[PDB]
């Protein structure tokens, strides 16, 4: 295989890394959320061997003075020229304060920023973060909306309006632990509460003058028990899969991992379940391409295990590192890994998916 | 009358606190012999046995179709009266179809049993007390030994009575009694066979069922030394001496329409002690008795003496309801002859009534005697609680009716059945039957549970786009949930069933025992009795404030269920986040959240009308209450066993329901109250009651924070290393509490229980939040998984916060637990009233030879990311303590610099200044 590593600066601690899958115009952004800020780079095609046919350029860095722990792109990031070329950014965080921000810029120059903490905002620790637009029927920016979810029990719908903010606050059940919209309806999203349950979400039902959310599965009383999971296998993570939004993924801790299928007829169980090799901490992340394909972590030991739903799999780990790995995502190209560990970003090309 | 209570055991969770089951079967050869039917088949009890000793332990036996059952129901205090397993004893057929085959007795530090099976044998097996203490699967002996003593073939036994080890004795139909000695390879046999049956008068009217009037109803037995009591068809008293085997005294009792009377089990007597009583119906009338027979026995010759007439009844059987004694045991004080106390259980099928007589006499002839009352019912919390799910406080909606069940917490394999019943498709059961008995495990058994719901109801898409109809899901699992709890009610409506009871000297407690259902008899308390709403009865039973109480109460029950839903979730979120605000404007805002259920303008002011017409409210409330506050005595504890936590873990969780239900409705007053009127509430002609108001939220932390935690039972024995310690070791939940807070004259359950409420209602005296004590103790053995949830909930404190931290790493969520670990610090060091984790940090402190007020904690910190592994937080923390140190220690100094050393080999390379700029 061939991997070529990128040194943040030695003082960057690294806590997340996303790319910007969300908009095709900046997809190859990738953001580093540090304890001061956040760091922009751009992935290009080299002539390089057409073995990693992909590099990474460090475009700049955002400072923030503060701990950026999760990441999101919105699609409206946008690139320009005057010939001398400039990048405005949307920007979707979490800081030391407890607060959620979002952070609009051009370049390395905050330009714009809204803040919601304290008491009108989350109570407790802000576990995941996610965002993206709303346009009319006039197709005109009508919202940009950001969701996160929080140890105080609550998911939190974040509205900006052409005539200002709008304010939501929802209970759970348990501590939020993950958030995603649905690819191609933004009407809809998922939640992904600590104790195993998992909210499918309709946050336009209520406009002005009677239906609960939608559904709820769960993977906790869905565990195979053929070999058990064990006492405590607290859910990890919750991931829309296909770009209809037809599927939906779900991970434990324990690395127990289970597919259901949104379209025909009539449904009684979870279509596919599985298992892991190890723990997965940071949860799955789906390919953005192959949807029977997603990627798990020892983030402890420093492996990589990829997976295939149909077992088309048979246990491959193309990524063996020597160190913890933080964090990582699939480029948009769905052959590279973009991988954060407490020192670096390594770009890795899986030959057998181009 | 006065009332009394009972607490209900399910059997799941004593197999709980029972680790393992073991199955012992017995040389079977010669032994005389669709679902629905199967499922009430499958459990009943068709007698029930409980015995104990005077030298030291306790167990109870659950007979059974085909099958004998036993387990360890003890409250001892031994090395190890607490580590226990559950034993099944099958059998070639079952222990008869009648109620015989029971006997206990022991001899020195064993328990032996005699057993009869349906047809024609004994049995006799031996069981060593630490048989019973080892989780051990093997035995090394002949622990049985069955025999046939006298023909049975010829008299069929009716009564079976021990006296000794090796000896025992046998009743038949013809109205011989034999007694049978027994003895590794050998048995010896005695008798008192007598057969009784003019002829004329015997050849018409002459059919009937079969009897023999020297037949014997039911024997008792005493020993002074060995003495026997026997009561015969011939309806004749008759003395019977062990020595002799032979008829000592004769006594003769005249009634007619009495014999005319037979019942099928029963005890007709019981005894307290050298003295014993016995009664007879006396039929219809249902007048029974109490002939409290004194036996002075003489030198020459036992003699006999009875001393009292007949004792009256209740009278609440009736509707043709035929009420029927089905066990009552004798026992008196034997500190003084001031009161003799009778114990009587009557059961209509599968409904039941207990009650006690209390006879307090000297000189009287007279007849001073009270009574208590009990009463068993079943008010369905069903049909109403299923409709509404909208909120996610509890959200989707199969988890809830889980929780539902898991709410009763008083019916067992009712639910297995009806599981694996359900599961079935038209399947059979003789081998789905064994697919029940397989399973086992209990956490596993409710994921079972929801595969098989979610395999049952299809979901009928809206047609609308490839979209579903979630409004026919509603129906679908309302309804399915609704049929099969009512199957399950319907299985314990079958089940639910009560047969003996039997009093215990080593204890001193009353006992009870209901088929597969264990229980316990207990007084009202406070709660309880001002929980009935007795308000009438009150009446009928400085004079004021109670009848607020009462129409309070119904006020409470006026609300909903998603409104107590809205609010649960809300004081939930009172717990942490509630004193950043200014603390007392919140008041009228609850009132402010309390106009969106019904609150009929009417109403309330229909209750400010008594509110303006109140004397003095506050100065009668807040006293009046504080009266409340009961009487620990000791607090110290020996080595406790596992009936006490898991009981007591079900009647508190009932208590602490009750208490969640009157202080809300308490709270929910005292606002309905002071809403309206703003400027006059605050004018001070009442007395005000905020302080007290904040008192009382505490006080509803702590009960709400308890009712929460008697649902988590979370335990493993990954490691499996192991006294009360060995009680930490044992599954069930809320117990560690118990066990944390387990004499005079008093029954030790009760004063066991006092001790720990005790402990919650004191407030500002203990200076600490028994939230965080009990986190604070309790992480350190077991359920690092819950208090999660748990620490999430606790209210913020540098204990709570530590906490906080430790947990948050247990989960390697290194991010937040340290940031829990930066915000907070320690003046709390070397105080050692914390448990097992302040001794760490102030053997730090000493290593220092003194007490640095900073740079030390974060040591400990830079240690302790150590102890996680994750080795760039103590990079971090390593240099805090480096720094911030205002002690200038030569020892100290050198030592952070160490262990900064260390972490830095964790991660440190060349680059000089690269490591001097990088934290948070």
């Amino acid at each position: 295989l061939s991997s070529n590593q990128y040194q943040l600066p030695l003082n960057v601690r690294p806590y997340t890394t996303t790319w910007c899958s969300q908009s095709p115009s900046c997809s190859n952004l990738l953001a580093i959320g540090h304890d001061t800020g956040i760091t922009i780079y751009c992935a290009s095609e080299e002539q390089t061997p057409g073995s990693t046919g992909l590099t990474l350029q460090e475009l700049f860095t955002i400072q923030t003075g503060l701990p950026t722990l999760h990441l999101s792109f919105s699609s409206s990031c946008s690139y320009s020229e005057n010939l001398s070329p400039v990048y405005s950014l949307f920007l979707a965080c979490v800081c030391q304060d407890n607060t959620v921000r979002l952070i609009i810029t051009k370049n390395e120059t905050i330009i714009t920023q809204h803040v919601l903490g304290g008491k009108s905002g989350h109570h407790n620790f802000v576990n995941d973060i996610d965002i993206a637009d709303v346009y009319s029927a006039d197709n005109r920016l009508a919202e940009q909306v950001i969701a996160s979810v929080g140890d105080d029990c609550t998911l939190i719908i974040w509205r900006l309006t052409d005539e200002g903010p709008i304010l939501a606050g929802y209970p759970l059940s348990s501590p939020g632990i993950s958030v995603q919209f649905r690819p191609s309806n933004p009407n809809q999203l998922i939640v992904g509460e600590r104790n195993g349950n998992i909210r499918i979400f309709d946050w336009t039902l209520n406009l002005s003058a009677k239906n609960p959310w939608l559904l709820t599965l769960n993977t906790l009383p869905l565990v195979n028990t053929c070999h058990s999971s064990g006492i405590a296998s607290s859910l990890a993570n919750v991931r829309w899969i296909g770009s209809d939004g037809s599927g939906i993924l779900a991970m434990c801790k324990s690395g127990a991992w289970l597919r259901w299928n949104l379209f025909g007829p009539k449904n009684l169980l979870p279509n596919v379940q599985g298992i892991s090799l190890f723990p997965s901490l940071l949860g799955a992340c789906p390919h953005p391409r192959y949807m029977d394909y997603f990627a798990t972590a020892h983030s402890q030991h420093g492996l990589i295990q990829l997976i295939n739903t149909y077992e088309k799999d048979s246990n491959s780990i193309p990524i063996q590192l020597g160190m913890p790995i933080v964090d990582f995502c699939w480029h948009q190209d769905g052959s590279h890994l973009a991988i954060a560990t407490e020192g670096s970003v390594l770009l890795t090309r899986l030959m057998g998916f181009t | 009358m006065n009332e009394l209570k009972h607490a209900v055991v399910p059997i799941d969770l004593q197999s709980f606190c029972l680790e393992g089951t073991l199955a012992l079967w017995v040389p079977a050869l010669e032994n005389d012999s669709l679902f629905k039917k199967e499922c009430v088949a499958y459990d009943a009890g068709v007698y029930t046995s409980n015995k104990s000793k005077g030298s030291q332990t306790l167990r109870w036996s659950i007979f059974q179709n085909r099958t004998l059952t036993i387990f360890d129901v003890s409250l001892n205090s031994k090395k190890e009266p607490l580590s226990k397993f559950n034993v099944k004893i099958h059998f070639p057929s079952n222990v008869m179809k009648d109620g015989v085959a029971f006997s206990f007795s022991e001899h020195s530090d064993t328990t032996i049993i005699y057993a009869i099976t349906h047809a024609r044998v004994l049995y006799y097996i031996r069981l060593s007390k630490t048989w019973f203490q080892l989780p051990d699967a093997r035995l090394d002996d002949d622990w049985c030994l069955c025999y046939r003593p006298i023909s049975f073939l010829n008299q069929k036994p009716d009564l079976m009575a021990a006296i000794s080890t090796s000896e025992i004795c046998v009743s038949f139909f013809n109205g011989g009694l034999t007694k049978i000695i027994l003895n590794p390879k050998d048995a010896s046999h005695y008798e008192q066979h007598i057969d009784d049956s003019k002829k004329y008068l015997s050849l018409q009217a002459f059919k009937a069922d079969y009897r023999s009037p020297n037949t014997i109803i039911s024997m008792i037995f005493l020993s002074t030394y060995n003495v026997l009591v026997m009561l015969s068809l011939d309806y004749k008293l008759k003395v019977l001496d062990l020595s002799t085997n032979q008829c000592v005294e004769t006594i003769e009792l005249s009634q007619t329409i009495l014999p005319l009377q037979s019942f099928p089990y029963l005890t007709s007597d019981h005894t307290t002690n050298s003295f014993i009583a016995l009664y007879y119906p006396d039929n219809s009338h249902g007048s029974f008795s109490i002939y409290k027979l004194n036996a002075n026995a003489h030198s020459f010759k036992l003699n006999v003496v009875i001393e009292k007439g007949i004792i009256p009844p209740s009278l609440p059987d009736d509707e043709f309801i035929p009420w029927m004694l089905s066990d009552f045991q004798l026992i008196s004080s034997e500190g003084s002859q001031s009161k003799f106390l009778l114990i009587i259980a009557w059961k209509s099928n599968l409904n039941t009534v207990i009650q006690k007589c209390n006879l307090s006499l000297d000189q009287d002839e007279s007849f001073s005697c009270v009574w208590s009352h009990s009463l068993d019912s079943f008010s369905l919390i069903e049909k109403t609680f299923f409709d509404v799910p909208t909120n996610m406080s509890s959200g989707d909606i199969s988890e809830i009716w889980l929780q539902h069940i898991f709410a009763h917490n008083t019916s067992i394999e009712s639910i297995q059945v009806a599981l694996l019943s359900f599961q079935n498709s038209s399947s059979q059961v003789s081998k789905n039957k064994l697919d029940k008995f397989g399973a086992l495990t209990i956490s596993e058994l409710k994921n079972a549970v929801l595969s098989s719901i979610v395999s049952t109801i299809q979901i009928e898409p809206n047609s609308d786009l490839t979209g579903y109809d979630y409004y026919e899901y509603k129906r679908l699992l309302y309804n399915e949930w609704e049929r099969f709890a009512k199957l399950v009610a319907y299985l314990d409506h079958f089940g639910d069933e009560i047969l003996s009871i039997n009093f215990d000297p080593s204890n001193a407690v009353t006992y009870i025992n209901y088929a597969n259902k264990v229980a316990f008899i207990r007084d009202p308390y406070l709660i309880e009795s001002f929980d009935e709403e007795p308000l009438t009865k009150l009446i009928s039973s400085l004079i004021e404030g109670y009848q607020i109480l009462d129409l309070g109460r119904s006020l409470h029950s006026c609300m909903s269920f998603s409104t107590l839903s809205e609010i649960r979730y809300s004081l939930r979120e009172l717990v942490q986040d509630l004193p950043s605000y200014s603390l007392f404007d919140t008041l009228w805002v609850f009132y402010d959240k309390h106009i969106y259920p019904n609150v009929d303008p009417d109403y309330i002011s229909t209750l400010i009308d008594t509110l303006v017409s109140l004397e003095n409210p506050m100065r009668d409330i807040d006293s009046l209450i504080q009266r409340l506050r009961s009487f620990d005595i000791y607090n110290h504890s020996a080595q406790s066993p596992s009936l006490f936590l898991c009981a007591s873990v079900a009647r508190v969780l009932d208590s602490i329901l009750k208490k969640f239900q009157v202080s809300i409705e308490g709270f929910i007053f005292l606002l309905s109250l002071i809403t309206s009127q703003q400027d006059y509430e605050l004018q001070s002609k009442f007395a005000g009651c905020d302080k007290l108001f904040l008192s009382l939220l505490e006080d509803w932390r702590l009960v709400s924070f308890l009712l929460e935690n008697s649902a988590l039972l979370l335990e493993k024995f990954e490691e499996e290393d192991v006294n009360t310690m060995e009680a930490l070791a044992s599954v069930n939940t809320a117990l560690q509490f118990f066990s944390a807070l387990n004499e005079s004259q008093i029954s030790p359950l009760h004063a066991t229980v006092i001790s720990s409420l005790s402990a919650i209602f004191i407030r500002d005296d203990t200076e600490n939040d028994l939230v965080t004590e009990l986190v604070e103790k309790l992480f350190l053995f077991k359920q690092y998984n819950a208090c999660m949830q748990l620490i999430g909930w606790l209210n913020s404190d540098p204990i709570a916060v530590y906490l906080k931290a430790l947990i948050y790493l247990k989960s390697k969520e290194a991010v937040k637990a340290v940031r829990c670990f930066k915000t907070t610090s320690l003046v709390l060091y070397s105080h050692t009233s914390q448990f097992a984790v302040l001794r760490e940090f102030q053997e730090i402190a000493e290593k220092y030879h003194h007490q640095n007020l900073l740079s030390c904690y974060y040591l400990h910190l830079s240690k302790k990311l150590f102890e996680e592994s994750a080795y760039i937080d103590a990079l971090e923390f390593s240099l805090l303590a480096d720094a911030s140190k205002e002690t200038d220690d030569e020892d100290l100094s050198i030592a952070i610099t160490h262990e900064t050393l260390k972490t830095a080999c964790a991660a440190g390379k060349f680059d000089a200044a690269h490591v001097a700029l990088m934290v948070l």
